[PDB]
């Protein structure tokens, strides 16, 4: 999965 | 609500204790209680609110993904009929996740967003609104899915418009908004080109602004810039 | 109870799903429901019960330790008066922990221990009984502490007596019982010499029995033997 | 802390 903040 | 009898300052203090103890459900409940005192949140308090619910829903999302994967394997050719239990339990976790998203979105709509005028706070809460609609979109299959996606995009877009007008490129909230909206485009909205374009322009514009970045924010902003580069490496 | 309408087999299936999803509270609730169907648990089902509650209480214990440490620092000379909140929140986590321990102990007393005749099952449940009384002892300060400690010791001792009569030295349940009872002696009962003696005799007797250990149990038993050696290295 | 299982 791609990164989020 | 159960927090109505507790002083606002005590709720904030206990949210900080819960964070240290990694008790994120308690943290979220304390912060919901604080919001319901009716006063605006400070910058530090906004971060406590966001971290609490991000961690609660993050755990729910991780569990939902495990169960959805089992369910999908269970519905492939040659899989043995195991009855309704995988679906039931996935639905149970999904409904709990939706409930937490709905709670956060209700707090934002009453009255955090209405009263937020400074760009930091307004962009922060609109980013959260986009995030929680995105989490609802991850699990939506019914007629609801397109409307939920549109609600996420509308919140992220308003936040983007304000952030570009009112914050510098290396502001961590501006960066994190762009990171998450780019992920929305890639993973939710079937727009990988928009995701890549957003991540690249955000990264490039932040590099050129690093010479104005405060030492206090260097760590947060460079972390988020690294996450943008990580996603671009995954995507290209 | 909320699980009364669900089939026993469905409860076991969902406990396995919850384990995969690291949803230990749900896991424990499913296993409590299964126990309340009134049938004995199989060997695999006993493990699901134990893992579920061990993980729930483990998280509560970790949080309690963080908060107790803050509270103790708050009560040292030169610490600033921060009000009742640290104590209140530690008490909140403590009461929840006690509630989970009480729930487990109630399941064991009704009717898992009464109906367990085979040594595996009986030793397993008595070990759990010792463990949950030990967790109650970790937080007990009042008049209750000595009785709670005595209850832990009595359960562990009955389990030890059965395990030495009925199981080989390398049986994983026998080993794990001795590991935990040795920790009880060291950390709860102020008996470090007994803790060391138990860990050393257990380890030495298991080495001499390794030549009979099954390939299926090698991993579990050698892991526990390593934990015994780790504790002996910490303690000597 | 010491190890338990
Ligand atoms: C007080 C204790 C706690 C543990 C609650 O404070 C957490 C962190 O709050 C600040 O950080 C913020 C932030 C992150 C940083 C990237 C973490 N930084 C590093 C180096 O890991 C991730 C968090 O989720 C949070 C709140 C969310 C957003 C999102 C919030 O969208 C709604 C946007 C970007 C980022 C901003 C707000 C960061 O400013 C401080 O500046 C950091 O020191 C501090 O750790
Ligand atoms: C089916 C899926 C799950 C994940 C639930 O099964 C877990 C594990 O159940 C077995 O293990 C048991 C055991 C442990 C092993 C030491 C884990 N082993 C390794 C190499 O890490 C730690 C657990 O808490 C558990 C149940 C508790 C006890 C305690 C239980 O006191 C009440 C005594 C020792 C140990 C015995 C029962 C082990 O037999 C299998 O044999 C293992 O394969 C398997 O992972
Ligand atoms: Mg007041
Ligand atoms: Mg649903
Ligand atoms: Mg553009
Ligand atoms: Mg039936
Ligand atoms: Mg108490
Ligand atoms: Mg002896």
């Amino acid at each position: 999965f791609p990164a989020t903040v | 609500g159960a927090m109505g009898s507790m002083e606002r300052a005590s709720l904030i203090q206990k949210a900080k204790l819960a964070e240290q103890a990694e008790r994120y459900e308690d943290m979220a409940a304390f912060m919901k209680g604080a919001v319901e005192k009716g006063e605006e949140l400070s910058c530090e308090e906004r971060n406590l609110l966001s971290v609490a619910y991000k961690n609660v829903v993050g755990g729910q999302r991780a569990a939902w993904r495990v169960l959805s994967s089992i369910e999908q394997k269970s519905n492939e050719e040659g899989s043995e009929e195991k009855g309704p239990e995988v679906r039931e339990y996935r639905e149970k976790v999904e409904t709990e996740l939706q409930g937490v998203c709905d709670t956060v979105l209700g707090l934002l709509d009453s009255h955090l967003i209405k009263e937020a005028g400074d760009a930091e706070s307004r962009v922060f809460y609109l980013k959260m609104k986009g995030d929680y609609y995105r989490y609802l979109a991850e699990v939506a299959t019914g007629d609801d899915k397109k409307r939920i996606i549109d609600s996420a995009r509308s919140a992220y877009q308003e936040a983007m418009d304000i952030s570009k007008k009112e914050m510098p490129p290396t502001n961590p909230i501006r960066l994190g908004l762009a990171l998450n909206f780019s992920v929305f485009h890639y993973e939710i909205a079937n727009s990988p080109e928009e995701a890549i374009s957003l991540a690249k322009t955000t990264f490039d514009e932040a590099m050129a602004d690093l010479h104005t970045l405060s030492e206090d924010s260097y760590k947060d902003s460079t972390l988020i810039m690294q996450l943008l580069r990580d996603n671009l490496t995954l995507w290209t």
